[PDB]
C-alpha cells in the first residue's frame, strides 16, 4: 500500500542495524540516485536519524 | 572520504584546498607585514642604543 503524492506516508526508521545491500540489489529498481552521499558507503555511515 | 566516493568527492576536496591556501597566503603575508614592521623598530632601537 502506497500513498498519492499528496498526504504522503512517513515512517521514522530508528534504533535498529542498518543494511543498504538488500536495496540496490533489486533488479527493477533502475532509478538509483543519491544527494550529499554516495551508494557504495552506505553500509558504512551511521545516521542518527 | 567516507560519505562520499573519491571520484564524486574530488571537487570538494579541491575546493578545501583551495579555501585552505587563501586562508593561508593572508596569514603569510599579515606575518611578512608584521615582521618588516619589527625588522624597522629593531633597527631604530639598535640606532638608540
Amino acid at each position: 500500500r502506497f500513498a498519492s503524492v499528496y498526504a504522503w506516508n512517513r515512517k521514522r526508521i530508528s534504533n535498529c542495524v542498518a543494511d543498504y545491500s538488500v536495496l540496490y540489489n533489486f533488479a527493477p529498481f533502475f532509478a538509483f540516485k543519491c544527494y550529499g552521499v554516495s551508494p557504495t558507503k552506505l553500509n558504512d555511515l551511521c545516521f542518527t536519524n | 572520504l567516507s560519505r562520499l566516493d573519491p571520484p564524486e568527492a574530488e571537487v570538494q576536496i579541491d575546493r578545501l584546498i583551495t579555501g585552505r591556501l587563501q586562508s593561508l597566503q593572508t596569514y603569510v603575508t599579515q606575518q611578512l607585514i608584521r615582521a618588516a614592521e619589527i625588522r624597522a623598530s629593531a633597527n631604530l632601537a639598535a640606532t638608540k642604543m
